Formats: structure tokens, C-alpha cells, sequence
């Protein structure tokens, strides 16, 4: 099947440059061009331009002319996006979209442009208590505090627990570090018998934390 | 570059309603209009391609119409899972161009939040900081007010709020409110209270604990 | 042929008119003495009719010394072609006998090396198909030089949206194009046959729908087998 896999998130200082990869598989890379799309945080989709994978010819949308360069490596069936002279406003998710046929997109690449340094999060349990009990239902979670840059992924029991999960959008604290909480409402009877782990992954700092969230005694 | 004007910016409608979104191009573009759906934390999904062609695995409730300049996306019977931002894209020639987007929300019955309070963990206390978390779970409408009280003293400037996107199944929101204190201030006081004001609550609800309780 | 001009009489000796009850139906290319290459979809709605191949023609109506109308001994479509697909749209016609060769009747060499014609390469396409959007067919043979369009550009959603395989090729269609009645006809690049027109129900002369041609080199072994 068709697959488009992009490189991981990156943090770059202003004035620096970044190279995002879009590895294509399951089809003839030269039969279809590659489109580039940007999505700044909380903004709309922006068609950046296209690269013809057969000829290497490029077409850029007006806003994207200059600092943005599309390139290819046909031998590894990879399309690249190079952004030079990075600035704060370039902080966005960058997607590759294969042009034509059954519509396929890469998963996106979060690029953060900041002078602030990488920090892995500290994971703290939000233990299920009688405060958080709802008759037969119990709320528990994880506080994913003090990390930079975004993103972090939170899953419950290695992806097995999805029902009732609310992973809150991150907020930027006064410190310039992100924080968020991920909560899950589960039956109370399940506690003690079934264990609850939050799997926190922060790729920019290569931090993977697996925190057991257990009930506590006063 | 071809210009596109998407309308409206946002709308709210009930389950079963008909949603109508429009895109007007700066030139005659024939049939070459596309429509994309983007859910909260997901990659864009192409719903309709040129000629108003429905794509595989896209429900029949989605349809396109229009030619030349005036294009319309129609969701004939709005479903909870349809909550997302919708974008049109003109593909007449290169470079292609997106519309500004239309955020689509579901108007549903008023649901009261279920309120939970979490004292800071013993582990966090070690580090020299205390986070008190308040959870307002599965409520409708979006608008909610959270007030923090430490030993019955109203707080300001030391709390941050975060709201989820509308749930794809029940159309509710959830909210976290975090009170940030030093370990010194946290160990100084006893009563930590989270007061919630929401349309689904007759009178404001308070969820609280005393330092040293679970 | 849209946005083209009249071909010099008999300058393409390989050019054939595939006929149904004495009316031009499709273009064709003499590839051997007794064999004409055309498209399989040409024979789709014929069944009852008299299928014939006219060689050494310039004018369809007017008598010319070289004009000879040949009956069809055998009709060999590609075994994998069928009515619902543009795939393998090739047809080998066996004439009633070997063709009377001369200055106006001569077979054309076809591309054997299976490698794409470079994008931009100017190719020649001839036929007795429609010359305008009103459906007007010409009396005499028309032609047009067309630049080869790369597969990726041709596969864009605006164009053929992934329908262009490695066995198909594209040429530009902006106000200069192959059209209805040019199907089965030749696309010649540097005197060698590279493609066989496969127009179908595609709009013509519209830059948004580039011309589609079956790459002969992809079907090298099959042509050899039928001709041997």
C-alpha cells in the first residue's frame, strides 16, 4: 500500500535552517509529484508549492518564494523541504501530500523556531481518589509538565486504553515551558485489579516515560 | 496565484441539520474544486475532488456542487463525528490554493460537567512545586468558569486553563484548570477549592480537599 | 487533429485508415507488410460491419493512384484488453494479403527499447479525426507536433489523476491535440513510432486533459509474437 512517512519534530534557533524528509513507499515515486502544506498553530492550511518527482521542476506559492526549497533523492524515493533563515513565524506543522490518485498524506512534522533549549517533561500521576470517584466511575491521569518544544504524545496502557481519554492541549507557562494533563475516566471496580500506565513520548528530548498511576492511601 | 474566499468562518448546527459551506474563486476554474476535512489532531482528509466527486470511504451525506466560480460543500445530515475544520482547494493550475477554512461545531443539549480535584503528587512536592488540577469532564456548552480558593481566599494569576475539542461521539468538552503554587505556599495552607460555574449547573459547584487527604 | 495543419500528401507511407462500412473510424500504422497496428476500443461497437484498412491515402473521398482499400483477414486485439479499461489498448490487423508497397505505402519501425521518451521531445501525430469542437472531420490527412508531457505532471488531479501507468505516455493538449477519430493513430518521435493514440471520451484541445498514447515499447514481446 501507499505510505508517506515524514521525519520527526525539530527545534531550531532563529536564522538557522531545517531539512524535513518525506519518504514515499508502495508506488512508483516518479509517477506522482509531491505537494508541500504548512499549518501554523491554530491557523488554516497553506498550499506551499509542488515538486515534480520525474523532472525536479518546482512551483512555489507567492508567500513561499525564496527561503523554501524543495528537493529530491530518487534513489531513496524521498522528497525534502529545506527552510532557511528560520524565524518564529515558521513554527508550523509541515506536511507532504502526494499529488494525484488515492489521496495520501504524510503524518506531518512539527518544526519549532525558538532560542529556548530542549527540555524533557517530568511526569506526575493524578492518582484516582474518592475526590475523583463518580459513584462507580473513577477519574485518573498524568501531569506532563515542563517540556520544550512541542509535541508530546500520551497514550494509555501502550495504546490499549482509548475510551474516556482526554489529553488536553498544551499551554505555555510563564517559564516558557509547556505543560498539559492527560486524564481517563474508568470504572472504580477496575482499580487495584487492572493497572493504568500513561506512556509519554517527547521525541525532541528522546524521553519516553511509562508512569503507573496507582490509588494512594491517606 | 488564484485567490479563494471561503465562507462562513465558523458555524454551529444540530445533529441532522444541513451544513452549507461556500468557496468563490478569483477566476473561472471549471470543475477543479476540492474539499478537505481536518479533525482536531489529524491529517487532512480529501472528501470531494474536481467535478464534485465523492472519495472512497467518505459518507454519502457529503456532496459538492458548483462550476466555474461558485462552489458549495453540503453535509446533508450533520453527525457528531463531522465536527472538524473544512477547507476548499482550487486545483485549476499551479500553485493550488486553499480556502480560509470553516470550523463546524455541534449544537447539542446542555450537559453539566462532572468535577474532579487532584492534589499535587508527593513526587512533585520533592521538586519544589505544587500543581493542583481541576477537571471539568464532558460538558456542553463550551463556556465554563473556574475559580480557585486557597483557605477561602480567591486566587488570581496562578492558574491556567485548557479545553479539549468537541468529542466526536457525545459532542461535549472537557476542561483542565491547573493551580500552580510553590511547595512553600502549598505546605503553608490547608483548604484547596475549585469552584465551577456552568449553564448545566443551577448554582456554582465546589470540589475541594484539605492538604493531606486523598 | 485539433490545432494542426494538412499533412503533405503521402509523406507518412505508414498511415492507415481503419474503416467501418467505408467510413473512417480509427487511425492506424502499418508495422509489417500484412499488419496494421491500431487500438482495441476501435472495434468495440462494430460487430456487424465490414472492417477494412485503407493504405496510401491522403484524401478519404478522392481517388488517388496509391489508395488501396484492404479487407481484414484477422483481427488480433491485445489478449488483456477489454471494454472497461484503457489498459493494453492495442489491436493488430492482418490484411487480406501482403500490402502493395511503394513510395506512399511502407511500414514504420516501432520503438523496441522500453524507456520513456524524454519530456519536452517534439512528436508528430497524424489522423483523420475531428479538427474542431463542432465535430468537423477533415477530408485530407492532418498532423500536429506535440511536446511530450512527463508522467508526474500528467498524473496531477487536474489532469489524469494517477491513471497514467508506465505503459502509457502523455503529450500536451493546449489547443493542439489528438481527438475523436485519431485513436489507433501514430505518435512518432524522431521517425520511430513511440505511441498509439488512445483518445476515448476525453475532451480535446483542453490543457487540463493531456493526450494519452499507448507506449509500443511496453508491448514489444506481444507485437513480435503476433507478427512472427
Amino acid at each position: 500500500e501507499v505510505q508517506l512517512v515524514q521525519s520527526g519534530p525539530e527545534l531550531k534557533k532563529p536564522g538557522a535552517s531545517v531539512k524535513v524528509s518525506c519518504k514515499a513507499s508502495g508506488y512508483t515515486f516518479t509517477n506522482y509529484g509531491m505537494n508541500w502544506v504548512r499549518q501554523a498553530p491554530g491557523q488554516g492550511l497553506e498550499w506551499m508549492g509542488w515538486i515534480n518527482t520525474y523532472t525536479g521542476e518546482t512551483t512555489y506559492a507567492d508567500d513561499f518564494k525564496g527561503r523554501f526549497v524543495f528537493s529530491l533523492d530518487t534513489s531513496v524515493s524521498t522528497a525534502y523541504l529545506q527552510i532557511s533563515s528560520l524565524k518564529a513565524e515558521d513554527t508550523a506543522v509541515y506536511y507532504c501530500e502526494r499529488e494525484g490518485g488515492v489521496n495520501n498524506w504524510g503524518q506531518g512534522t512539527l518544526v519549532t523556531v525558538s532560542s529556548a533549549s530542549t527540555k524533557g517533561p517530568s511526569v506526575f500521576p493524578l492518582a484516582p481518589s474518592s475526590k475523583s470517584t463518580s459513584g462507580g466511575t473513577a477519574a485518573l491521569g498524568c501531569l506532563v509538565k515542563d517540556y520544550f518544544p512541542e509535541p508530546v504524545t500520551v497514550s494509555w496502557n501502550s495504546g490499549a486504553l482509548t475510551s474516556g481519554v482526554h489529553t488536553f492541549p498544551a499551554v505555555l507557562q510563564s517559564s516558557g515551558l509547556y505543560s498539559l494533563s492527560s486524564v481517563v475516566t474508568v470504572p472504580s471496580s477496575s482499580l487495584g485489579t487492572q493497572t493504568y500506565i500513561c506512556n509519554v513520548n517527547h521525541k525532541p528530548s528522546n524521553t519516553k516515560v511509562d508512569k503507573k498511576v496507582e490509588p494512594k492511601s491517606c | 496565484d488564484i485567490q479563494v474566499t471561503q465562507s462562513p468562518s465558523s458555524l454551529s448546527a444540530s445533529v441532522g441539520d444541513r451544513v452549507t459551506i461556500t468557496c468563490i474563486t478569483s477566476t473561472d476554474i471549471d470543475d477543479d474544486m476540492n474539499w478537505y476535512q481536518q479533525k482536531p489532531g489529524k491529517v487532512p482528509k480529501l472528501l470531494i475532488s474536481g467535478g464534485n466527486t465523492l472519495r472512497p470511504g467518505v459518507p454519502s451525506r457529503f456532496s459538492g456542487s458548483g462550476s466555474g466560480t461558485d462552489f458549495t460543500l453540503t453535509i446533508s445530515s450533520l453527525q457528531p463525528e463531522d465536527v472538524a475544520t473544512y477547507y476548499c482547494l482550487q486545483s485549476d493550475s499551479l500553485p493550488y490554493t486553499f480556502g480560509q477554512g470553516t470550523k463546524v461545531e455541534i449544537k447539542r443539549t446542555v450537559a453539566a460537567p462532572s468535577v474532579f480535584i487532584f492534589p499535587p503528587s508527593d513526587e512533585q512536592l520533592k521538586s519544589g512545586t505544587a500543581s493542583v488540577v481541576c477537571l471539568l469532564n464532558n460538558f456542553y456548552p463550551r463556556e465554563a468558569k473556574v475559580q480557585w480558593k486557597v483557605d477561602n481566599a480567591l486566587q488570581s494569576g496562578n492558574s491556567q486553563e485548557s479545553v479539549t475539542e468537541q468529542d466526536s461521539k457525545d459532542s461535549t468538552y472537557s476542561l483542565s484548570s491547573t493551580l500552580t503554587l510553590s511547595k512553600a505556599d502549598y505546605e503553608k495552607h490547608k483548604v484547596y477549592a475549585c469552584e465551577v460555574t456552568h449553564q448545566g449547573l443551577s448554582s456554582p459547584v465546589t470540589k475541594s480537599f484539605n492538604r493531606g487527604e486523598c | 487533429i485539433l490545432g494542426g495543419r494538412e499533412a503533405e500528401a503521402h509523406a507518412r507511407p505508414y498511415m492507415a485508415s481503419v474503416q467501418l462500412n467505408g467510413a473512417h473510424l480509427c487511425g492506424g500504422v502499418l508495422v509489417a507488410e500484412q499488419w496494421v497496428l491500431s487500438a482495441a476500443h476501435c472495434l468495440e461497437d462494430a460487430a456487424d460491419g465490414k472492417v477494412q484498412v485503407l493504405l496510401g491515402a491522403h484524401s478519404l473521398s478522392q481517388p488517388e493512384p496509391s489508395k488501396r482499400l484492404y479487407d481484414v483477414l484477422r483481427a488480433v486485439p491485445h489478449p488483456d484488453s477489454q471494454p472497461d479499461t484503457i489498459d493494453h489498448d492495442l489491436l493488430l490487423l492482418q490484411l487480406s494479403e501482403k500490402a502493395t508497397l511503394g513510395p506512399a505505402v511502407r511500414p514504420l519501425p516501432w520503438q523496441r527499447v522500453d524507456r520513456d521518451v524524454a519530456p519536452g521531445t517534439l512528436c508528430d501525430v497524424a489522423g483523420w479525426g475531428i479538427v474542431n469542437h463542432a465535430g468537423r472531420r477533415p477530408d485530407s490527412l492532418q498532423h500536429v507536433l506535440l511536446p511530450v508531457l512527463d508522467r508526474a505532471t500528467c498524473n496531477r488531479r487536474t489532469h489524469h489523476d494517477g491513471a497514467i501507468t508506465e505503459r502509457l505516455m502523455c503529450a500536451e493538449s493546449n489547443r493542439r491535440d489528438s481527438c475523436k477519430g485519431d485513436s489507433g493513430g501514430p505518435l512518432v518521435c524522431g521517425g520511430v513510432l513511440e505511441g498509439v493514440v488512445t483518445s476515448g471520451s476525453r475532451v480535446c484541445g483542453n490543457r487540463k486533459k493531456p493526450g494519452i498514447y499507448t507506449r509500443v515499447a511496453s508491448y514489444a514481446a506481444w507485437i513480435d509474437s503476433v507478427l512472427a
